[PDB]
């Protein structure tokens, strides 16, 4: 009666069937079976990140021995799950503690050796102290239990191997996670444990589709697992579905919407609509960019290629950098884009290399070596793209961090790798960076295609995708930009009830100044705001201007008047 | 020293006891623990002599194994050759670069010995594992068949060709196996005959039969022994290779002898 | 049922109805019966701030629960509470061994909850969770899950968050609006919906601490049981809750009123309270200030960029002062950041700090750590043309958007701060060659984007009695202990104008040079006699200097 | 460096890439030896090595391919045979 109320029998439960049917692993198997049938410091300790079935081996251990397919000398053994979380809880004294864990080693070496033990997650062996964990080391090193454990790597370094000679009595399975084929095997084999659960059908397709997304799109945890619970999530939706609510199986293309519902990114097959939107991209972009037609058409193509199935999956999406005349619509054209695929001007990652003249400033996007101040924090960049990792990356004006940082982006292209303080890895994978510039100003396109060569090198230029080059401003579409800028005034002007009549050669000497040949399209919302703005206000806070009065502007011989 | 506290109370009763040697007191501890919990207290430590135990050579650790190949070929009723033991002192030194020399050794011949005696159970390894890969397959192309779908048709087609072409391999296998055990009843079945031999030339020379004598010594007996040799071998006790097996399947390094099925890949590596 | 005396139910209960009816919030109920119908990664949590309806959700849950509208599978099956503060150096894990004994015996479905089980994760319940027989529904706050739920767990495998953030303004008055009654029978006075949604705004807005569901019905259920007893008016109203917030927050009923027209038509003398002349900039700068939030500039701009200079002591940065306390109800707000050492070109990254892992990164920059903090700051700015011309970038950086970047990676925002930019230019010109120099030093286009650049006048000979007058009425309050009052007489009081101007650093001495004065050259009687509370201390002018 | 001779091994590579990365869609291609040997053709410039060979893959046939695959008459199954013409190549 001393190992009947700190342990239970993970044998008799297998023989009562509810255990889950491991598929595959024979080798680990075989190999925690010619390590247990040892003579001496017969002690296997299943190790290997966390997630990958390290638990899954012993039920499957079991299982097998309650089948009889084991060697001579190991049948009716009777593997105990023993624990320790209900041996050290109950003491307030000194020495209780021992009294329990000799009672329970007592109760083992009466028997004959036929009560193969099993400690999970055994970092939790070292503590009891206060001598505990460690008088139930004598009985290791002869071979009297045999103590089947399972560990994290993490842990196991953390908490064991500063106890080297109680290490020494343990043996090392290396558990390494499962590749696409077996985990598709291995969902097959369960697939009916939840059929059975969920009163739904689930179709071979839609687990292959799993086991494949599982791998793309999820890259922080791991396989057996990460890929099942997908198809629990699905069955569970399906189910919620059906019921409470007044072609009921799920599909390969529900499993798309939970990974897209999670993690942002928006893999899919291309359900409806959204092909519409994607067909209609050129013009729909072209109401908040005037011009640069050659630029639209690359970045859709972009956009297209990525979300229609032909696209490198391992290389970002696009590495574009467009450059030209200065006040043309290049920020403004990455502005609108993140705008269209997120409507939220606000969530992509821009970053100024307008600051990052001094060498030793990229320790900001990449963190610090560790043992100095800023380790724990990170890095801004790789922090902000490890989550949300659909963003539209920028650089504004990369030609003013000297010469270095230019190799850093080396990498962080062709491969959408980055490699932060504390050794971590960050994929780029389905980002679109995008880099402007102002090389040139003013030379043709073959004396800016000599400063870009002057100025990078080749193992760079041939890194990023084509580099689009921006035509000048026509000097007719200034009408349509100071038609945008008035419709986004109107649109401040929405708490009230004003509207404005904006007169065509109010418009048109509007587009006339604020325009010069040097500096483009810039001066122009700061003349709209000290044209209009400040002398509406001037004219609202004293009276003979209220709300809804459609106000009406003037092309006086001065400067523009209402 | 923390026998039971509370203030220090316990642990020196015999602090008194020692000094005037009543009682003798041998003990071992590690080495990077001595210095953790006992040199803290250098008022106990100093009743204490220390004999520094170093690591022996592999010279010394191929001793203790030769001594020591006997309780485990007696454990496992298996067989235990030298060139095994000699393999294994030298590989534990030189791949395992964690362990210390006199065990890290004795664990391999141990484990090397359990994987024998668990092969001269029903089967042995390379033939279990591919039927139970079969038997998986074959569950498996069973229950995806009854697929009223149309993505199962290329997915199934090539499930086929995986079962058919490894079921081959598995009678293949089971066609060398069993050439290999009945091969061990002539070989042998000679000498059940060779040792009627013998008695034979035992009884030529009882009856004086001198022309039998050498006809059995220098024919009929060493005739027999020259047909088991016929051929060089290119499983009933270890080898110098088994080690060699458990040393790639712990600490992943490959160190085998190039068992032929990879040699041509090898001398393909270029193309 | 053997140990159900650290346990409360939620089912039984239920079914007499003492609990609320919890209309809203009918999204997170599907959430959590979708998540606790599953085979893995069962057993969700609730993660949100406190007073947020955690409990809330919960019942609404259980009532749907005895009503019946759930799947079948949780159909039939209760919820039973339980209290840690109860539990708790020793034999809370031998009770939590009896409780989850009787749970683990009781041989069902029967789901736990357990409030704030921070404190509880540990190695105990996982045994007995990786198993499934028993469903724990537990809930915390956010930062407190992510401390003990993250470092020590390993169990953060087995649990599945759900989010509650807060509910808004329109939502507590529907939730105030469906609990009404139950107070009109506790009390029972009379309530009126300009009450509610007043009590709701006003607790939104200036109780700054507490959170809305429970704030809300606080204020409400307080100003019901003072209206009850004030009977030592049969209803509630608008001014019968602002005066509950002006009581509890200190500011009076008047002020927590329409904060648009009564506020922007007070930049009167309100200023000149505190300041003294310079009308024409307290004028220029009121209108700056009212237009500004009119509703048609652009959202990212700073609430002024407006600078003035020229003759020191005469109150520059006393405006200053009293424009942050007028508008942010505090005058220790304003930042004073010298131009002084920002004289070199490296130093400039003093007032950010560029990189992790360098001399100063945790210090943060002079102006950004001092501003993501308190963004209702008044930047002050002292000699601004001795600044290396390298900061005017940041500056303009500042004032062309509101926004900057600190060396952590963090953004600060400018949208609704005041920037100030003091100077000492201007020693000899009266209005001609000061604004060539201020056009001349500075660079002339970034002067544009700022606002009026109006110049202190000078103060009047006469117009330092003023001054001093305020600071008379101030030192009045100084020896209020004793209650020893104070002479006045114009001959003395002007006596300190031409003895403590000093053109050079205008009344920055006028503080000093008469409290040291008079207080400790009567500091002498005040211990031996002569003088007790109702004498007005005739001080004079005597032949040379100020004696009694 | 490269060679113009070996660039056409290479095109065959990228080829097969293509086509196992589009078997995922139950799509392939049959390409002729005319479009085989112009991709390689269009291995210019012997300083950018071979990636620009890759850019001409994707700006050649990708985008066009996606063109059509997202605007119907390209359903999933038939294969599409690519061909040359002129300056470009057609579908
Ligand atoms: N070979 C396998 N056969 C069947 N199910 C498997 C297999 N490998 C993993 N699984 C399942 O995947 C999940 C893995 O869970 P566990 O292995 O119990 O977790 P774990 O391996 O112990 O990792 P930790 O350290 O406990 S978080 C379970 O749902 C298993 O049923
Ligand atoms: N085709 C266009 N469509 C819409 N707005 C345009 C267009 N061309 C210019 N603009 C406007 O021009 C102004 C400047 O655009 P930006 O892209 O922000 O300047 P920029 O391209 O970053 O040039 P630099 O070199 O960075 S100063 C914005 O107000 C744009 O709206
Ligand atoms: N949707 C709702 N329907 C009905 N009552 C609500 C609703 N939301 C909030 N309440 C009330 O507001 C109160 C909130 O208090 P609690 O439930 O303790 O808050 P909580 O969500 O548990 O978080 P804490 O612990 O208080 S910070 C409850 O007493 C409810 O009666
Ligand atoms: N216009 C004014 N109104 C009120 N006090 C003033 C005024 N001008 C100067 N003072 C007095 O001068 C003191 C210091 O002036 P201060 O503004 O701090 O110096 P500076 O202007 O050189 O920065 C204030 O505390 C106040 O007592």
């Amino acid at each position: 009666q001393a190992l009947q109320k700190y342990s239970t029998d993970l044998t008799a439960r297998a023989r009562e069937g509810k255990l889950d049917p491991v598929i595959g692993r024979d080798n680990e198997i075989r190999r925690v079976v010619q390590v247990l049938s040892r003579r001496t410091k017969n002690n296997p300790v299943l190790i290997g990140e966390p997630g990958v079935g390290k638990t899954a081996i012993v039920e499957g251990l079991a299982q097998r021995i309650v089948a009889g397919d084991v060697p001579e000398s190991l049948r009716d053994k009777t593997i105990v799950a023993l624990d320790l979380g209900s041996m050290v809880a109950g003491s307030k004294y000194r020495g209780e503690f021992e009294e329990r864990l000799k009672a329970v080693l007592d109760d083992i070496k009466n028997s004959a050796g036929q009560i193969i033990t099993f400690i999970d997650e055994l970092h939790t062996i070292v503590g009891a102290g206060a001598d505990a964990g460690n008088m139930i080391k004598p009985m290791l090193a002869r071979g009297e239990l045999r103590l089947v454990g399972a560990t994290t790597l993490d842990e196991y370094r953390k908490h064991i191997e500063k106890d080297a000679a109680l290490e020494r009595r343990f043996q090392q399975v290396y558990v390494g996670e499962p590749s696409v084929e077996d985990t598709i095997g291995i969902l097959r084999g369960l697939k009916d444990r939840y059929e059975v659960h969920h009163g739904v059908r689930i179709t071979d397709s839609a687990l292959v589709a799993a086991a494949t997304l599982s791998d793309r799109y999820i890259t922080a945890r791991f396989l057996p697992d990460k890929a099942i619970d997908l198809v629990d999530e699905a069955a569970s939706r399906l189910r919620m579905e059906i019921d409470s609510r007044p072609k009921e199986e799920v599909g390969p293309d529900d499993i798309a919407d939970v990974v897209s519902a999670w993690t942002g990114i928006p893999a899919g097959r291309l359900l409806e609509g959204e092909t519409a939107k994607l067909l209609r991209m050129e013009d729909e972009l072209g109401k908040r960019v005037i011009g640069q037609k050659a630029a639209v058409t690359a970045v859709s193509d972009a956009v297209r290629r990525s979300r229609a199935g032909v696209s490198d999956p391992n290389r970002p999406t696009g590495a574009f950098m467009f450059l030209g005349p200065t006040g043309v619509g290049k920020t403004e054209l990455a502005k609108a884009l993140a705008d269209f695929l997120f409507d939220d001007e606000r969530a992509m990652v821009r970053i100024d290399m307008s600051e990052y003249g001094e060498k030793h400033t990229v320790a900001r996007l990449i963190g610090a070596p560790p043992g100095y101040v800023g380790y724990e924090a990170g890095g801004q960049l790789t922090e902000a793209v490890r989550r949300r990792p659909y963003t539209v990356v920028l650089f504004d004006e990369i030609e003013k961090a000297h010469p270095d940082v230019f190799d850093v982006l080396l990498q962080v292209l062709d491969e959408g790798r980055l490699t932060d303080g504390h050794g971590r890895t960050v994929d780029f994978r389905n980002t679109i960076l995008i880099l402007t510039s102002n090389l040139g100003s003013g030379g043709s396109a073959e004396q800016v295609l000599a400063a870009v060569r002057a100025t990078f090198k080749p193992e760079f230029i041939n890194r990023l995708d084509d580099v689009l080059i921006f035509e000048g401003l026509n000097p007719e579409e200034l009408v349509r930009i100071v038609d945008i800028q008035l419709a986004q005034l109107g649109k401040r002007l929405a708490q009230r009830r004003l509207q404005l009549q904006v007169s065509l050669p109010a418009k048109r000497w509007l587009a006339q100044r604020g325009f010069d040949p040097v500096y483009g399209a810039r001066p122009l919302r700061r003349l709209v705001q000290q044209a209009i703005g400040d002398q509406l206000a001037k004219m609202l806070l004293a009276g003979q201007v209220h709300d809804g009065d459609t106000v009406p502007v003037n092309v006086s011989p001065d400067a523009d008047s209402l | 020293v923390g026998a039971g506290a509370t203030a220090m109370d316990a642990g020196n009763m015999i602090k008194p006891m020692l000094a005037r040697g009543e009682l003798r007191l041998v003990g071992a501890t590690t080495l990077d623990e001595y210095r953790k919990h006992i040199e803290k207290d250098a008022a106990l430590e100093r009743r204490f002599q220390q004999v520094y135990v170093g690591e022996p050579s592999v010279e010394d650790t191929i001793g203790i194994l030769r001594g020591l190949k006997d309780r485990y070929e007696v454990h496992h009723g298996v067989r235990i050759t030298d060139s095994a033991l000699v393999a294994a002192a030298t590989l534990s030194d030189r791949y395992i670069t964690a362990r210390f020399l006199p065990d890290k050794a004795i664990d391999l011949v141990d484990e090397a010995a359990s994987r024998l005696r668990m092969e001269i159970d029903s089967r042995p390894v390379e033939i279990d594992e591919v039927e139970r890969l079969v038997r998986r397959l074959e569950i498996e192309e069973m229950a995806l068949s009854k697929e009223e779908d149309e993505a199962s048709a290329e997915r199934l087609a090539k499930l086929r060709s995986e079962l058919a072409d490894q079921k081959e391999k598995l009678a293949e296998l089971t066609t060398r196996w069993q050439n290999e055990k009945n091969a061990i009843e002539i070989v042998r079945d000679l000498k059940e005959q060779l040792e009627a031999l013998r008695g034979e030339s035992e009884r030529a020379e009882r009856d004086g039969d001198l022309a039998k004598a050498a006809e059995l010594r220098y024919g009929r007996i060493p005739e027999v022994e020259k047909k088991l040799d016929a051929a060089l071998p290119q499983k009933e006790e270890v080898g110098p290779d088994d080690i060699a097996d458990v040393v790639s399947a712990w600490t992943g390094i490959p160190a085998g002898r190039l068992l032929e099925g990879e040699t041509a890949k090898l001398l393909r590596m270029e193309d």
